[PDB]
């Protein structure tokens, strides 16, 4: 039974990219619109940094103890390869997306059932001659959507 | 009379040049005075960094003082509370919070 | 046709607010609004306003000469809605 | 009149230096007199950078103005709808975005 | 028997993270209000380091050797990974945290008997497909209070 | 049979040079001009990568959130080791490529029937002492043609 | 008049300060005016990079106008066909390839 | 017995921190006033660094060969795991120490019956949460006594 | 007359331009003459880095003899106990320690 | 049979280094002058690399890619170590040559028929003290020859 | 008439300023005029590295001519041989290559 609050194990793990026009946020739940990427081999979703600044002051009691605080916090990269798949539309619209190169939103889906939404813009397609695979990385840009925030 | 509490930044400047009567000799004996009674005034580089929503507040204070009246401040730690006017200030709006790099003159009443 | 949107704009002490302009940023395209189109409206001095808008999607944007344009909210308009204050649309149901 | 919408980058920056009067006395005791009424008027460094296909716009825009006209513009985040002329603007075309790097001279009415 | 003259295997190990009002150094060792996390995989405790500065003056007896001294000590980065619990209160409080981004103190209790407080903010959040799992690094801000300081 | 929409082990991988004048894009199925490699040790093929540009904006409704966009994709670099072969003409075409000095065009083909165009110039050559292998890199030069361009 | 079909590198500069007749007073209402018909004039820096080969083609097209004879030249993807002279230029002999850099001062016929 | 002329296995290695007043290097023999630190995991005594000046010459004979000299000779840095245990008053010394940041002496000892003594101020603590451990690295200022000027 | 016993920092600087009588003929036969009887005089730059605790009296101690009065002091190693004079001093004053970078100027009696 | 179009495992690949006067690239296939290297234990030939420099242009028609060409071409760095010899006249004339610092030229003969000649100066002479081997490299100037061009 | 064979370093600089009669009427129109016939004289930036035992010899050669004599000089790959005056050169003796830098102004004859 698909539900939180105990843990899963990952087995399906599927990719959508977005094709529509409207609004990703507004239900990323339905998959009536978006096109699923087929037998990834493996997948690293990007991860949220933040970036430091400086806080100390000299009239503060508290010395010899640096102070910083938060801002300006960015979202990561995303990386994951598939097998090789030239017959599929879903590469030759990662592809053609690619080329042309412009913003798009894309989600993943856990057997958990949560779903996560991201938005970004793809910055390599590597490839292997050993077991043809192709190797895919986006950078994501703005604000994305966790799972915690649709959970409550 | 108003005061000026906002905080400080680390690496703020002080300058200090007292006034005197240099005249020389052929050599040495080069002979000295102390000119007026309140020779070194010291000069302040103040740096400070404020988020982007208060930056407004500091502006107007800058703004209703000029460059010609003169408010209280207490240097950091410094045993005295001079009393000081500023005439140049400049800041970097970059994206949240805004740094000013200001000059404090001392002056005397 | 345009539903008239009338009311007063108070701030949170109750008391009229100036200088303020509200402006209306369209973010699809319907049958007479082209996307990425703006309109203002600068109010009274006692707060009212009063326009009419065109059915359809827009965002709220609220410059009062000051901080920047704030997220009100987004407005729907469709072809049911009768006219009212501009704070109905923002706190209605979507 | 017209306006100016275009976007700004991070980075911006804002000089002040008021026109005061200034005479030094005897030991201290400047007198210090605020001159003009409106003395203070900021001078920004606004750079933008806009692709290649709409920079044609910013020019002919500019040009528009030549260096006598002005135009209203908000500042960013900033309580003031004020007017301003730019004199001096220069363009980094490089291979598909062209970078601005003008100067904006606030002026009374 | 939790109490210190031995060592102890560091089993239980538990993470709290404050979240009502007061000083969290008045009384740590009561955990009336702050929350525990569930099933940390792993954890890696922040880095007490300092700065050293320049000593050795033109004008000394002892040459050829340098002199240096110490200033501004600085608390280090706490890292832990735990389950993906997408469900449970806690992480959801922990990514409402890193979202709006303010300095918060927690702490962390040892099968020995003494616990360690810090605060700091977050700046990084991980994920993984397999087995899922999400690691949190944050930063601390300002001197800490070490078990000693208690132990005394 | 080669036919897309099953994954491919990717054993024969053939590679060919370009020797003649014309388009090489206008059909590299046919083989009639272009000059095979024999016996190709290991084989990587370039990375299609792109570089960033700032987006961020003062007057952005959205902030403490980085914004970047795509701009000027460049391609990767190929490598590739073969048996060192002196006698054969295409090494000695090769060398004399590598020597003179001009772009060129070249590609490779795979078992499931589609095949891959790059043009470029070659940059390093290399060799070994134990089975003596040769090892060439290129660099690619413009706007590649990818397999999906042809099966469309 | 011959053209300039030769092509620029990356990196292009462009200057422009239009003419006006500033005149200050005590608190703004500083008048302006546009000055002459044609005040503007941009001033382009343009760099290339070309084999040895062909350096001493295009030293000689350069020389033959010298700094006083004006030459047709179409700005990249701008929309004007404007008329430019130069007078200064300087080349870089490093060991294959030299680069030229110059400044054009645009004037009209 | 415990005598040089013959290597030593270095199974004891005790580890002493001066408490009292006085000159260390008068007889660090006697333990009559340090403290013994207690379970000492593993330990890296400083090295002696030095530094290279430039000393090449004009009109010196030889030629296209450099020639260097020694200048600034400096002390290196120690650091020592040992198994946490605030209960000893010990550590509870040495974090006193670090906090209030002074440069203290201490020495160690070796079955061979040598001892070796150095001074500095400490730079870092660290944890580790599996059999729980404290790494512990000071930083040394002037002159230490080798073992080699107490055995003439 | 008082003393100087403050530490100083690696790094100072010395320098010492002698007065000369220069006068240039035909083909060299340069007349050159010592101009002064002491003529050179050394001039330091010192740079030192206390604590902020005694910041305070330093400042103080730089105070009192203002810029004229002069005070004895011992360059390091130096064979000459030498009396100097100083005009201008500033500070980087941080959280923890502060540093002056003065110049010291040799005078005779 | 030593003959190319095949491959070969290279045992012998020799080592000579030139004495005489006169042009070593008239006839590299007479060891008559040529003085041999013994007993080498390994070897890595120099790789000849090249310099990439920028092409792009504002008027180009195709925007969006890179264009970099090739020029500068460089040859690479030798390597081998062989069993240390003081014995040996080969060795001596190696480190005379090394000590007086001269441009000279050498070859490397393979099984297979063909011979390479190189010419540069040596710049490292290394050793090691067990199974005492000596390992020296040198650094190439000018053009080499390539064993592709006299199969022609 | 001596001549020049000595060899140069990559990154050798080359400038060019034709003299020109330039005068800005009122609207444009700007009268320009060649001013002098051969107007256009380059002046060369030459950096050499010599090891010290051929330094006498360059320093030798360059002292014959002093600054007040012309020497013929042919630029690499250029086609016309010049003849050329220098009045500045420095160089560097480090331990066993003496770097050469110097500045070549052509003259007419």
């Amino acid at each position: 039974v698909p539900n939180p609050t105990m843990p899963v194990k990952g087995a399906g793990t599927t990719l959508w990219v977005y094709k529509g026009s409207g609004d990703p946020y507004a239900n990323p739940l339905s998959d009536v619109d978006w096109s699923r990427l087929a037998k990834v081999k493996d997948l690293t979703p990007g991860e949220l940094t933040a970036e430091s600044y400086d806080d100390s002051y000299l009239d503060d009691e508290d010395a010899d103890w640096t102070a910083t605080g938060q801002g300006q916090k960015s979202a990561g990269d995303t990386s994951f390869t598939l097998a090789w798949m030239p017959g599929e539309q879903g590469q030759q619209a990662l592809l053609a997306w690619f080329n042309e190169g412009d913003t798009r939103a894309y989600k993943i889906r856990f057997p958990n059932g949560t779903v996560d939404v991201f938005r970004g813009w793809v910055s390599s397609i590597g490839k292997a001659v050993t077991v043809i695979t192709r190797t895919v990385k986006v950078t994501n840009v703005g604000r994305p959507s966790m799972a915690e925030d649709r959970s409550t | 009379m108003k005061t000026f509490r906002w905080k400080v930044k680390p690496g703020m400047d002080v300058a200090s040049v007292p006034s005197v009567r240099k005249v020389r000799f052929g050599d040495g004996y080069s002979q000295r005075a102390p000119a007026g009674l309140n020779a070194n005034l010291k000069t302040y580089s103040v740096t400070l960094s404020v988020p982007r929503e208060e930056a407004t507040v500091l502006e107007s204070f800058l703004e209703e003082h000029g460059g010609w009246k003169s408010f209280l401040w207490t240097p950091p730690y410094e045993w005295r509370q001079i009393k000081v006017t500023c005439a140049k200030w400049s800041s970097r709006v970059s994206m949240l919070r805004v740094e000013f790099s200001a000059e404090f003159e001392q002056v005397v009443n | 046709m345009a539903v008239k949107i009338s009311g007063v704009l108070k701030d949170g002490t109750g008391k009229p607010v100036q200088n303020c302009t509200i402006q209306l940023k369209a973010r699809r395209n319907s049958t007479t609004v082209v996307v990425n189109t703006v309109g203002s409206e600068n109010p009274d001095e006692a707060g009212r306003y009063s326009m009419d808008v065109e059915y359809g999607q827009y965002s709220v944007i609220l410059q009062v000469d000051g901080f920047p344009p704030s997220h009100a909210g987004t407005i729907t308009v469709y072809e049911d809605s009768q006219p009212g204050t501009l704070n109905d649309f923002l706190c209605a149901m979507t």
